[PDB]
């Protein structure tokens, strides 16, 4: 599952820096 | 999801700000 983790870190720090203030959910289930 | 979208080819950041609250 290693490539999406690693992905996944990525986004979270992309999320962070788009939104800013308004913040972000990352979460689910599939 | 995000994964399916953004993990399988390339999102900018703007299509990041979708998921902003
Ligand atoms: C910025 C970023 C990280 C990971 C996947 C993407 O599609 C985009
Ligand atoms: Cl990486
Ligand atoms: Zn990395």
């Amino acid at each position: 599952f290693v490539n999406q983790h690693l992905c996944g870190s990525h986004l979270v720090e992309a999320l962070y820096l788009v939104c800013g203030e308004r913040g972000f959910f990352y979460t689910d289930k599939t | 999801g995000i994964v399916e979208q953004c993990c399988t080819s390339i999102c900018s950041l703007y299509q990041l700000e979708n998921y902003c609250n």
